[PDB]
């Protein structure tokens, strides 16, 4: 699971072009696309230190 | 120089003028000049440039074809 614990973006796009269409690279300027948020694909791991609240959980 | 408003894409990066790179470990390169940067930038899709994530600036760099940059970050020229 990416647990996205609350969602929140400010942009970034950036976890997408780890999880490439795990995340797919529509960002809802508050929202990413999160397709998959069932792969704890260890990339996006990363985007947490990405996310304002660094808000990924992974489970 | 309009950076801010079409950098939308970007504040979880930076915030808002290069003021980090968040990427996870990124170098913040900001003390620089708007010539430099385009540079940079244009040699990041080029593979003339890198950095330790950057290949999100490679895709902005691509879809922000590669003039907009100077929209962009042609501004950080103040640090
Ligand atoms: C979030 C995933 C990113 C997006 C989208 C954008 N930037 Fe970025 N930028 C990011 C990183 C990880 C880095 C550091 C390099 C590394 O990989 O270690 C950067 C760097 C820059 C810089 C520094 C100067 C340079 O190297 O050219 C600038 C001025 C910069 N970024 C500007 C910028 C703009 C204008 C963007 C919005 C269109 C933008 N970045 C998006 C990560 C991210
Ligand atoms: S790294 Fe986080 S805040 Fe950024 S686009 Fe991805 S889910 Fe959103």
């Amino acid at each position: 699971t990416i647990v996205i614990d609350h969602e929140e973006c400010i942009g970034c796009e950036s976890c997408v072009e780890l999880c490439p269409e795990v995340f797919a690279m529509i960002d809802g300027e508050e929202k990413a696309m999160v397709t998959a948020p069932d792969s704890t694909a260890e990339c996006a791991q990363d985007a947490i230190d990405a996310c304002p609240v660094e808000a990924i959980s992974k489970e | 120089a309009d950076g801010a408003a079409l950098y939308k894409s970007c504040i979880g990066c930076h915030g808002a003028d290069g003021s980090k790179a968040a990427m996870g470990s990124a170098k913040p390169v900001k003390g620089q000049g708007a010539e430099e940067l385009y540079k940079k930038m244009k040699g990041y899709a080029d593979g003339s440039y890198g950095g330790e994530r950057k290949a999100m600036m490679t895709n902005a760099v691509k879809k922000y074809s590669d003039e907009e940059l100077k929209a962009l970050a042609d501004y950080m020229s103040k640090l």
